[PDB]
C-alpha cells in the first residue's frame, strides 16, 4: 500500500 | 451562510498566492 | 493535475478524496457542499465500460487532507457513505453528459480550519463568472502527467474557453451541461487535470462577495494537458435543479 493505514474504526 | 469563506484565507483577510490571477481575469 | 503546483495549507478546504477501501487507493476527487453532502462526477462511481460500479460500502470520504497518502491524524476526517445519488440522465454511453453525483454522509462532518464547504452558484453567479477568458481553479491528487503521482494536493488555474473552440477540439458531442477550460497552444502557460482528478471542483472567487463558488466538476479530457485539447467540466449551475431536488427530498 502506497497509502498509510487508516484506523480500524473507519473500516 | 458561511460557504466558501476559507478559515485560513478570507476569514483572516490573507490571500493565497494565485487568487489575484483569477481576479485579474474577471473584467 | 499536470503543470500545477502544491496547494497551500487550507487553500481548498472543500476538497474531498474518495478513497477505495479494498484495495486501498485513490478513487476520485469530490467536494464538500454542506456538513452531510459531497458532490462528485457520476463516472467516479458508475461507469460500465470500465466495470466501475461502486456501492456505498466500497468507499470512504476523506476530508481536510493535504498529503495524498498519509493518514493526517487530527486534521483529516474520514466519513462513511449513507447513500449515493447518480443523476438519472447521466449519459455514460455517449459524452458524459450530466456527469454528476451526490453522496450523503452517515454523520455530519465537523468544520475546521481545514474543512469548510464551497458555495454552489445561482443563476446570476453563473451569468457573471462563466465567461470565456475568466479563470477558475482545479484541484486534486491525480497524476502529474498523462503516462508520476503528487505527494500533496495540486492546484492549477485555467481559463474558460469559447464554446466553438471547445467543440472544434473534439469529435465528442458537447452539451450545454458542459463547459471547457485550459490554455491554447500559443499561450505560453499550460495545465490540466489528469487520472484521479475526476469529480473534483472547478472553482471561481466571486469579486462581488469574495466567496468561492464551485462552477464545475472535473469530468473528462482526451489524455491530459495535450496541445489543442481542453478539459470538460460538468456545469454545476445547469444541474442545480437536480441537486436541490435530491437534497430537499433526502
Ligand atoms: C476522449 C473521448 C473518450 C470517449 O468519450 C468520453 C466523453 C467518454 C464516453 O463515456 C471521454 N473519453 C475518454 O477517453 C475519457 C473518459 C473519462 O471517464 C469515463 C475520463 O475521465 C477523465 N478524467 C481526467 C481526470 C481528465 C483529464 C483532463 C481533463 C479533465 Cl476535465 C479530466 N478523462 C477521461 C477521458
Ligand atoms: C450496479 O450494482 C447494483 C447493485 O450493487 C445493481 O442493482 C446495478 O444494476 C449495477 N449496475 C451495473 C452492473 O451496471
Amino acid at each position: 500500500g502506497d497509502f498509510e493505514e487508516i484506523p480500524e474504526e473507519y473500516l | 451562510a458561511d460557504c466558501g469563506l476559507r478559515p485560513l484565507f478570507e476569514k483572516k483577510s490573507l490571500e493565497d498566492k494565485t487568487e489575484r490571477e483569477l481576479l485579474e481575469s474577471y473584467i | 493535475i499536470v503543470e500545477g503546483s502544491d496547494a497551500e495549507i487550507g487553500m481548498s478546504p472543500w476538497q474531498v478524496m474518495l478513497f477505495r477501501k479494498s484495495p486501498q487507493e485513490l478513487l476520485c476527487g469530490a467536494s464538500l457542499i454542506s456538513d452531510r453532502w459531497v458532490l462528485t462526477a457520476a463516472h467516479c462511481l458508475l461507469y460500465p465500460p470500465w466495470d466501475k460500479n461502486f456501492t456505498e460500502n466500497d468507499l470512504l470520504v476523506r476530508i481536510g487532507k493535504h498529503s495524498r497518502t498519509r493518514y493526517e491524524r487530527n486534521i483529516e476526517k474520514i466519513s462513511m457513505l449513507e447513500k449515493i445519488y447518480i443523476h438519472p440522465r447521466y449519459n455514460w454511453r455517449e459524452n458524459l453528459d450530466r456527469d454528476i453525483a451526490l453522496m450523503k454522509l452517515k454523520k455530519p462532518v465537523a468544520f475546521s480550519d481545514y474543512i469548510h464547504p464551497v458555495c454552489l452558484p445561482d443563476r446570476e453567479t453563473a451569468a457573471s463568472l462563466l465567461q470565456a477568458g475568466y479563470k477558475g481553479r482545479v484541484t486534486g491528487w491525480g497524476n502529474l502527467k498523462e503516462t508520476g503521482q503528487p505527494s500533496v494536493l495540486q492546484v492549477v488555474n485555467l481559463p474558460i474557453v469559447e464554446r466553438p473552440v471547445c467543440k472544434d477540439s473534439t469529435r465528442i458531442r458537447i452539451t450545454d451541461n458542459m463547459f471547457c477550460a485550459g490554455y491554447k497552444p500559443d499561450e505560453g502557460k499550460r495545465g490540466d487535470a489528469c487520472e484521479g482528478d475526476s469529480g473534483g471542483p472547478f472553482v471561481m472567487k466571486s469579486p462581488f462577495n469574495n466567496r468561492w463558488y464551485q462552477m464545475g466538476i472535473v469530468s473528462w479530457g482526451e489524455g491530459c494537458d495535450r496541445d489543442g485539447k481542453y478539459g470538460f467540466y460538468t456545469h454545476v449551475f445547469r444541474l442545480k435543479k437536480w441537486i436541490q431536488k435530491v437534497i430537499d427530498q433526502f
